[PDB]
């Protein structure tokens, strides 16, 4: 059992979703998300006559304001019985210390913990901006469908009508489809991040390959983001006007591993779409009596006396991240 | 105080400097039973009570 | 209700228009803009004989001196009912204070306010140097067209005649068109800032791509400006003689977001073009009796007693920024 | 402008609805009613095996948890220009005092105010337990239908089939219909409160008049309730097993007066039916910064400086009282 | 964790079964019920000759003395994270206190607890005096059938032969069946409490409706009992000689609610039938070392340190209430 302050990572490397589209964090002192409580977009046009001023403007009463945040509280043991991750030859005598082994093993345990919540949050993000629906579900828990409201024109499919696979691999240009799906996106699209084989049949067209610019032509901080997360986001290059990226991230589930992304999917939208990170109550007596009922995360190291007389690291959170405008992204399944 | 008015103790709210500390009220007796003058509360009452 | 002096930002990050072309601020004690009152360019050639001296020289009587500044006074509430923007772990106990929550929420509110007036001012700027016309308009207000006087040769179009899209993507050099549009610009052009797809079809020509220098070759403080505003101005590089930039700024309107820039447009001109920031009267009793009738901006925090018994932050301004020489920039719509 | 504590009535005389069926008050710190948040009836049967104990039991997630409380905030003036209600000869010299006139006139004003909100709340109650539907409506406000879920067998009609008017006035006994409508009421009925002519044609049958006991036979505190509110609830007597009451309450609307009760209606149910008094946010800066965001009512006396330079008494509330079990009462329109 | 003495209710409102028929409590220091140990009815006739006296008389050795009491020990949390039941406007500042919230929430929790054990005990009672069989059962526990010994003539059925539904609704008198089932009841019957539709088809006969007296004619304290529990026991009136009651009590099980009573059933017997409330051991170290091994109920408030580091309210009991004379009541299923 070590203090709360032993929670230093400086490792925030989420794959460009919770850090770039979903910056809009709202931890609450209350259980649910109350979209009426969030101001979101403000009623933002009307003025008043040059004699007096008008009424009082409020948070404009969101129609649906009741969903259950994913209160996730996992834990692990940091029992000093293992040989640990030994960074090359930094004096294993301190590993021989139970104190250093226990502290850096709580380091390792907790980092596994937040990357676990981060990967489940990224699955929530990919569900969110791929269908507008999120499955708040788990065993011994009712499945609540949390819908931002993704429209039908945001779910139009490439296989409908003519498929890119069922097209000329040399002369056909899918740019026409690119603006066709981008027009009904309530904004400009500046990233065309694909799943791998989706980008494969996208680039199979020649027009794509002599239309794209392999050069840097550094447009924004997206190159810096790729250099940071050189793991699963791949900056293919410029398609001229728009940036071409491929995400091949993978989640390692209970017995097997598989990619986050489905077979062939796309979301057309902006890099500055508004993403909410509403956070529920944290059900920990420590959190309430020290005021961490409204926060992002909560770690603790703590000893059980009695039957499971041991010591554990416990991580608690409650995210219900969504997208403010589901119509911002057009979600297309590809050929 | 009691019904007879005898000043037993006081609820001291927490200081407000800087202008953003919350106030918490703490118990302070007026004097110790042995006659020790712990909380010297000297005021001029114009009337009873 | 907090004092006037609680208006500290040190955040002036306008996108290179009101800070680089339109430095020429003229707040007035009078309602309208009186271009005859502004000296502007001074009658600046004639001398007198070596015996005596001549007459008195004045501000040379601008022909049109009557336009309505955009007196913009929005407001918001800073009601201490929200959980606020929590910068990572700087003692949320002060957020628990109504005093600190209210002061940094008026900070947040007012900063939203000046960035709102800044973005509407940038829309005014883009209208100004893209057509020479500005729409001083709003509901319950007559639409006044404020024209600097952009000439026809400053509005000549690329689609007229032969389009760059309708040209050889490999051998054609658009530099010829570059000097063709630059010659009738009343000066030298040293920035070729495009909107994204405009620069896309510009660079689609090979001659462009082996004529441009990707290197720094740091010419001026424009690299410093890009490093400051790494958001929406993108320093593509050197085209040799001239700098290549792309602006992809976006405004987030009442229900949707969209780019400031039209589809394919260009303005050819100097970085030192003269831009006026005439400012009208500020209609606030506080402003008049303390002499802020002639200024840039005015904040206040103030309580309403009675029916809307609340407390608000109010921001007031009146810009009518224009360009001294509309002929300085040639505005071209691209292929 | 007098302090908040000048709000002493000790006059709670609501007509047996908000005090006897709808005791179940739930003022919230949040705008809407969240029936999922209210525990209501608790999942209340299952135990666990004599080895260990089971899972955690929650508030069992009400299906619909979003309705708009009737945030009612009226006001009046207490301008010391009137001669007031002079209780017989208690020294009108103090009425001659502006201080005493103003304080007892704010007394009179505010009491009118809570009896106004009480009478509108009683109209809400009569709509609620007469059809299960409530019209949350007003000009410049969308009409929300708030439905508890009153079933069809709770809305079966006496005119259907054979009417009591179309029956033998001497030999027919409406007791058969009494248990016929009481059986599908999810409980026992112990008050048969009628509207006046409804009870008139009920008692027109002889069997009723020699079956009813005019005697006191004091069953419960309902006699005490009638003695308290001797105005519009009339304890007719005993019908033997069940109590016979008649409500003839009247509301005095904008230009005219008319009874609360429709022509001929009945609700069959218990005296201990569960009634919720969910209360929304109170939109008053005073209420928020002193924590009266979650309460029943809020008075204030307050001066306007400027154009309406006067002084007013303001009353604010937000009730959305409903019935937990709409099936508890069978609502019948009579012959 | 609060002391044992914080267990004050003064709320004993069981529905006339455990308080009127089953007063005969026998908490033991031993696990099972030992009917041989209970004296029950005493051998109560024989005297001795007027010379000397006879042998020693014992508890007359009950034949079956081994059944498993329903040791029920549920619990709940009283975590100070909820807003609680707010009785109308008694100073919510004390609810703001964690001390007052925690104490009155343990009040609420524990009262839910004993009413839970009371409702399961009432289901045991209704099984007992409706068939003489009780199912001592639960998961991870063998189902023991505890039989008082209800005879066949105590289980004779109305549907056998001629049904009351299959009879004249006007001229047939079910009083003949009333004494027919009452004669083999080992005593006089003075309550004819029905389930609702059972009483409905009972009263459908005219002879019933002009034979019954709707008047009070207050016979005993049963009117007082109905006035106390005006919830689910309904004193229909006098049938002349006998009292007519209807029980419509309901239990709210794990996901749904339904009446205690089956569709159409009756038990004919006395109001003074002998009911045993044998109580087993209480398996709580606190209970043993302070001598509450032989008692009715045991509450406690207690903190867990370690993995479930929380605080709970725990209620423990072990009832095995039965009827001394199963032949006292004739159990009839109706038409």
């Amino acid at each position: 059992a070590q203090l709360l302050a032993a929670n230093e990572q400086k490792f925030k490397f989420d794959p460009l979703f919770l850090r770039l589209f979903f910056r809009e964090s709202y931890p609450f002192t209350t259980e649910k998300v109350y979209l009426s409580q969030i101001p979101g977009l403000v009623n933002m046009a009307l003025y008043v006559s040059p004699i007096v001023s008008g009424e009082v403007i409020r948070s404009r009463g969101g129609s649906t304001s009741e969903f259950t945040p994913g209160y996730v509280k996992p834990k692990h043991e940091v029992n000093p019985q293992m040989t640990l991750r030994r960074l090359p030859d930094e004096d294993p005598q301190n590993l021989a210390d139970p104190a250093y082994r226990r502290r850096r093993i709580i380091m390792q345990n907790m980092r596994d913990e937040e990357l676990a919540i981060a990967q489940v949050e990224e699955m929530q993000a990919v569900s969110a901006v791929l269908k507008g629906k999120y499955t708040m579900t788990g065993e011994a828990f009712d499945p609540v469908e949390v819908d931002m409201g993704r429209s039908e024109e945001n779910n139009i499919t490439q296989s409908g009508g003519t498929e890119w696979s069922k097209r000329d691999k040399s002369t056909y240009d899918p740019t026409d489809d690119i603006e066709a799906y981008a027009l009904n996106a309530s904004g400009v699209v500046n990233i065309i991040v694909f799943d791998p084989k989706g980008w494969a049949l996208f680039r199979s067209f020649k027009a794509v390959k002599e239309k794209l610019d392999t050069r840097r032509g550094s447009n924004s901080e997206l190159e810096t983001a790729v250099k940071d997360l050189g793991k699963a986001v791949s900056y293919k290059g410029m398609y001229g006007d728009v940036a071409i990226v491929v995400y091949s991230g993978q989640y390692v589930e209970n017995g097997v591993k598989k990619n986050f992304l489905p077979d062939n999917t796309m979301v057309l939208g902006n890099t500055q779409a508004r993403g909410l990170r509403t956070y529920g109550c944290i059900q920990d007596a420590d959190a309430q009596r020290e005021g961490i009922n409204a926060s992002a995360r909560y770690p603790k190291n703590w000893v059980t006396t009695g039957d499971p007389a041991r010591e554990f690291t416990m991580i608690q959170s409650a995210p219900l991240m969504l997208l403010a405008d589901p119509d911002e992204f057009v979600s297309v399944q590809l050929a | 105080i009691n019904d007879s008015g005898a000043a037993l103790g006081y609820y001291v709210s927490e200081d407000g400097y800087p202008g953003w500390m919350p106030q918490k009220w703490t118990w302070i007796p007026r004097e110790l039973p042995g006659g020790r003058a712990s909380f010297i509360h000297v005021f001029e009452p114009v009337e009873d009570g």
